[PDB]
């Protein structure tokens, strides 16, 4: 039987906060140092030189993977 | 001193017991609790939404 009619209180208080980072926030990426390329030399069958900026080059990279390439002041 | 006017009530206040009872009713206290709850809840919601 029913004796009464009432209004339904509830305590919805969130007072605690637990947020956990999903895994992919910590995954790696590939980051690189970046300087302005002053020049480039490519050689595979035939050598080719491109010069963007002529200055005394303070750093030089050599990379052999497919074609021989030399990145000047890179 | 020159400007003051006393009601009878402010005089009875001095010689008299102190009430342990605010005039707040059962139902009035129900609504107080509900109001506080509702406002607190919406403020926490709002702040989490800014975060």
């Amino acid at each position: 039987m029913f004796l009464i009619h009432f209004v339904h209180y509830k305590t919805i208080l969130q007072k605690y906060t637990f947020k956990f980072k999903h895994i992919f926030l910590s995954i790696d990426k590939y980051n690189s140092l970046f300087f302005n390329i002053s020049g480039i030399l490519i050689w595979l069958n035939i050598i080719h030189i491109n010069i963007i900026l002529i200055k005394y080059s303070f750093f030089i990279l050599i990379n052999n993977f497919e074609y021989l390439i030399i990145l000047i002041s890179t | 001193k020159q400007q003051a006017v006393a009601d009878r009530y402010s005089i009875a206040e001095q010689h008299s017991p102190l009430p342990l009872t605010t005039g707040v009713d059962r139902d009035a206290l129900d609504e107080a609790q509900r109001t506080k709850d509702r406002i607190l809840n919406d403020s926490f919601t709002a702040e989490n939404l800014l975060i």
